[PDB]
């Protein structure tokens, strides 16, 4: 993220973290 | 972690009784688990396809039209050089269908305003965009005393300059915005009149947008303003099925009951393509 | 082993000899409100055994030309039991839910049901439930073919006769009112119509049973 | 001050740009975020959830719009009759348009990976039978009989206690990615066909129904990927809202 | 020189921006600052000072404008009569508009915290009695009698040497913050009601006055916070000054 | 320190004689000290709400209108293309009510001047803003010799350019500005004439603002200039009760005596909402 | 604070220090 002001919500989107949890919706079986 | 797609491992034929990957029981409610290397004979493939374009930020951080304001010279809408626009996103189908896939979202915003004459020509003129939070005095004319913007944020810009843009934080009292609200906003009896408030969530009413041409007398050009919105730092929860039929009203899932249409296309017979 | 089942909570018990395992909604068991999530300043009440038990709501019949039914939560229980009394005597409410759907037939019947839970079910244009008018679009302009993305189970008359779903508290606020907001709605739609030949029993009732889990109340006042 | 120069790219508003802008509220702190179950971190997480497929998309009228979710099966003369066919192209308009995978794929130009279609039998307990499901790779036309369809990859499905079988459509292609197929030149990316054939019969004793139905659910495998985001081809408005 | 590019945000005058500007007086040194007592470092410091509340805002004429600061109390038939009610919404127009907390809160959209209202008795020394003050959370209408009001949180006030009691309105809410309440849709943020009931009587011996008055002071607790600065709803001018 | 709001500790019931948190004596003159955890039964709450938006800088560092200058072509105010404006803040209600909450303030400033035609149109024209400290020669015409700005700061700018802005230091001889001055500025006898100087503080008269259109002959367009002010590095002392009635004159607390109005709204009865 | 000139009064507002003394006005009792 690149920022030029004093507020964190004025920065760029940046690069997220590649994580997946496909079992939350596909395999919710106890 | 999942930076790339999964590989494929070498497999061979199997002839044994008791283990059956193919047969399943979908009544349980869980998706399948049989893979390619367990129903056919496969080879070794080293997959290196990136999955970075399907993230929430990669899918929502694109600008879209959400607003339209007209300031005509002769007409009935805003003939006094000022306009008031309540902040809503549900005004246009392309963005609404995208954002309605989920139930709760939490995000910042970046607003860009493009102004020009109805014919597309650019003329020298000055304006003032004013953000009116709920409970603030709303202007009622071109020379209203509320235009002193003593506390409310405001922007002065000209048509000949590049379009102005600002960054916007998350201002909801709740923990996230919600596009669906199954309930009523008041403890009343809900006889008939309250039904016009069905689904009206006070946590989504963020304020009012005000625009005027800086001057005492009437201007010389008709003007149009277009508001574009872009999302960043996006989080989502609880996806829901996507929209099927046409839209009718803002903040309402109403649909045309007499003209109902299938989701996709149709053919003549099931045994023929 | 996942063919017999017994579920007990409070002072009620449910048994079934043909089950289809148990679906936990979104892979999270219900829990209490943590000290960091809370916003109230008054200590809440947790009646525990007196409001966490199985309740039987009503019976609906399955016909060869039925459309479907849906219910709303927690609107059904506001006039039933100690859970109803506490709901109208308090302003803030939170709880989980365990839902059990029963429908049994013989070996010569056929048909299938779609049991699903859809949070924030806004309906476009009580405890007894309503009947859908346009089941294809879920009465809200969305296709039913994509409903499986929500926690769901199937009732196939040749395989099982029951469905179980456990749903935690789903909302954007730690506490909310039980008389003005319905967190989710339960849907039961017949996808494959019932069929049998003349001479078999033609009445195939469907009954709904459910039980709140880990309830909490706050904000005492007069009953409303 | 510092001498600079302007490159020929100024004053343009680019929608997909990532930039910095001046905040409107100085020293603002948002409401804290509580834990809400069911968070999505990638559109691929919910691209692997089975949804109902509309193989029998024949009817169109209002009162019978629900009949598109299943196709019938009954007893025949045991000559290997045909049941139903369709094209296995997720992005192309057709039966796949009714699934979540089909709708999401419309937002992305190119895709790659293996698909998976699951069939469930919803008949009486005393009805038994076997079916053959075959997938013809590109190049071969629609099979004219079972003995011609059995050449491609196929699976034999047996009715019983386990009422569901899954046919996996392996990723067989010449290119690394495929664009969305359509009639005309863009048929170069066609994935193939799927057919369902009677194996022996649909046998049923006396006192039991003679007609049953099958429900098909489709999803994607663990190596499914998409790229090059675009806009959908359908707009759900007919004017001002 | 150095090649640069211009982003689509130039030449705009943003009122809330924090920026650097060229000074007009080079090498200027201001007058030294001596110690002056009574410095404010936060608007919340003076949000916790009790101010007179206008519960009895009935009269309007010029000569009786002072009567709005207190409400009367006298002897009754001992049937639990009602004394006065009002809404405990600091931002909504009403009795709270006359306090410093009410005026300051108009500059901020959202608030959160616990309030505190103090009642002082200003009667003769020989007059005694008890009163019940009840706070009804949202959802319950105005109580119709004392036996219905006693269900909510309440405090019993006893006249004596200590002439002041404080009723604390705890922060009971569903959301983390509340916006300003108003008639219509925005009633979703209503905080509740406050009522005052006779407990036993107002007893007074011979030779002493029969009517007394009560003064109410309101303030905020130590967890009171506000955010999202805006402009007030009242403009104190009717043209050029 | 106070970076966030206070928490709430767990409390239980108490039945004991001698300690009475509830009963108080407001005649002393100090606010209450009883808390939530001492009059009702409370739970444990971990408050993390920020208090950084209520600081003096966060409340005063927002721009507001303070001035207005007219340069008409035909009229009686300034028909010669030059204007003189004494620096005062008390000209407009929104900013005045905000700044009058306190008695003494010490701050820097950032001034922004926006210029355009009365109709809002922007035309190519050149001007000159000149700051005239007290005791400096004030211009009297468009071609006055004092416009050489040999020592006084001055700014040359065009209408088509973005609005000009400058930074301003603290120039008072005293230790802080004061908006109220209970006294007279001269040792005179105060018979009647001096009463027009009641409250006139010489420590607040900072100078004069001068504007003209650079040229020898009359211009071709009417022009309007708007002056906006923003505060930074703000310190305050001795708060006072806020304003109630309308304003009448600059630097005067005068009010309309015949039309006196209550602070808030009114109802019909005290026992009914 | 960010500054580009030789004068300290031309800089930005910056971030203050969060301190409160509520007892100065609320509890001035000796
Ligand atoms: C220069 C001032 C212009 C800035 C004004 C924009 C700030 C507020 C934008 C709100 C962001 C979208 C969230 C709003 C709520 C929901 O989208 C809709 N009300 C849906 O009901
Ligand atoms: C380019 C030159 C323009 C700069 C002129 C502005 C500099 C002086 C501004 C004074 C700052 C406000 C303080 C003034 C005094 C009081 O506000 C009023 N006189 C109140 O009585």
């Amino acid at each position: 993220t690149i920022n030029y002001y004093k507020d964190s919500y004025a920065a760029t989107a940046g690069k997220q973290s590649l994580k997946q949890d496909p079992d939350k919706f596909a395999n919710p079986v106890k | 972690p999942a930076p790339t797609g999964q590989d494929t491992q070498v497999s061979s034929h199997r002839l044994d009784t008791g283990k059956v990957p193919a047969l399943q029981a979908a009544e349980i409610g869980a998706s399948s688990n049989a893979s390619d290397e367990s129903m056919i004979e496969t080879r070794c493939v080293l997959n290196s396809h990136s999955t970075a374009e399907t993230t929430l930020d990669s899918f929502f951080s694109r600008a879209g039209l959400v607003g339209e304001i007209d300031l005509p010279l002769k007409g009935t809408t805003n003939p006094n050089g000022y306009a008031n626009w309540d902040i809503d996103i549900t005004g246009y189908a392309q963005m609404r269908r995208k954002v309605e896939l989920f139930t709760y979202m939490r995000f910042d915003a970046e607003f860009t305003f493009v102004a020009c004459t109805p014919t597309g020509e650019v003329v020298p003129q000055l304006l003032q965009y004013m953000f009116v939070p709920p409970g603030a005095p709303k202007p009622d004319s071109r020379e209203s005393l509320a235009w002193q913007t003593a506390t409310n944020p405001s922007v002065f810009v000209k048509l000949s300059d590049p379009p102005a843009q600002v960054s916007v934080p998350f201002m909801s009292p709740a923990s996230a915005y919600q596009w669906f609200y199954d309930g009523y906003p008041t403890f009343g009896e809900h006889k008939q009149e309250k039904d016009l408030e069905y689904g009206a969530c006070p946590n989504n009413m963020m304020g009012t947008f005000s625009v005027r041409t800086v001057g005492t007398s009437k201007s010389k050009y008709p003007l149009v303003v277009r508001i574009y919105m872009r999302m960043k730092h996006v989080r989502a929860w609880i996806p829901r099925p996507m929209r099927n039929q046409n839209y009718l009203f803002k903040a309402n899932p109403n649909y045309a009951g007499n003209s109902i249409k299938p989701t996709g296309t149709s053919r003549t017979a099931i045994t023929t393509l | 082993s996942d063919r017999v089942a017994q579920l007990t909570i409070g002072n009620s018990t449910i048994t079934t000899q043909e089950a289809a395992n148990i679906i936990v909604g979104y892979g999270e068991w219900p829990s209490y409100c943590s000290d960091s999530d809370a916003t109230a300043v008054d200590k809440p009440t947790r009646p525990d055994v007196s409001v966490n038990r199985f309740y039987t709501l009503d019976t609906k019949l399955w016909e060869k030309s039925s459309k479907g039914w849906y219910w709303k939560f927690p609107d059904v229980l506001t006039e039933t039991g100690v859970f109803g009394q506490n709901a109208q005597f308090h302003y803030l409410y939170r709880s989980g839910f365990c839902i059990h759907v029963q429908c049994n037939a013989s070996k010569f019947h056929q048909g299938a049901l779609l049991v699903a839970v859809l949070p924030e079910y806004v309906i476009g244009t009580g405890a007894d439930g309503f009947e859908l008018q346009h089941p294809y679009v879920l009465d809200a302009g969305i296709p039913i073919s994509q409903l499986t993305v929500c926690p769901h189970q199937w009732i196939n008359l040749r395989t099982n006769n029951c469905a179980t779903i456990i749903v935690p508290y789903i909302n954007a606020l730690p506490f909310d009112s039980a008389l003005n907001h319905c967190n989710f709605g339960l849907l039961v739609v017949p996808i494959s119509p019932l069929d049998y030949d003349q001479g078999a029993t033609p009445v195939i009732p469907i009954t709904i049973t459910l039980a709140p889990m880990c309830s909490e109340f706050a904000g005492l006042r007069q009953a409303v | 001050g510092f001498p600079t120069e302007l490159k020929p790219g100024t004053n343009q508003f680019l929608t997909t740009d990532d930039g910095v802008s001046a905040p409107i509220l100085p020293n603002f702190h948002p409401t804290p975020c509580i834990h809400i179950p069911g968070e999505v971190r990638n559109l691929l997480e919910l691209c692997q959830v089975e949804t109902i497929l509309e193989v029998n998309n024949v009817p169109t009228n209002a009162t019978s719009l629900m009949e598109r979710l299943r196709f019938p099966v009954s007893a025949q003369a045991g000559k290997g009759e045909l049941c139903a066919v369709f094209r296995a192209d997720p992005g192309r308009n057709g039966p796949w348009q009714s699934t979540l995978l089909g709708q999401l794929c419309g937002y992305y130009t190119q895709w790659s990976g293996s698909l998976e279609v699951t069939f469930m039998f919803t008949g009486s307990f005393m009805a038994t039978g076997k079916m053959l499901i075959a997938y013809t790779p590109p190049g071969g036309p629609l099979p004219k009989d079972r003995a011609t369809a059995m050449l491609g990859t196929h699976v034999i499905w047996d009715f019983g206690l386990q009422s569901s079988v899954t046919l996996v459509i392996p990723w067989i292609s010449n290119t690394h990615y495929r664009a969305h197929a359509r009639d005309g030149v863009f048929d170069y990316y066609t994935t193939g066909l799927v057919s369902i054939w009677y194996q022996t019969n649909y046998v049923v004793p006396i006192g039991a129904p003679n007609t049953a139905y099958i429900i098909a659910l489709a999803a994607a495998q663990k190596n499914f990927t998409m790229k090059l985001c675009k806009d959908a081809s359908d707009i759900l408005q007919t004017g001002t809202i």
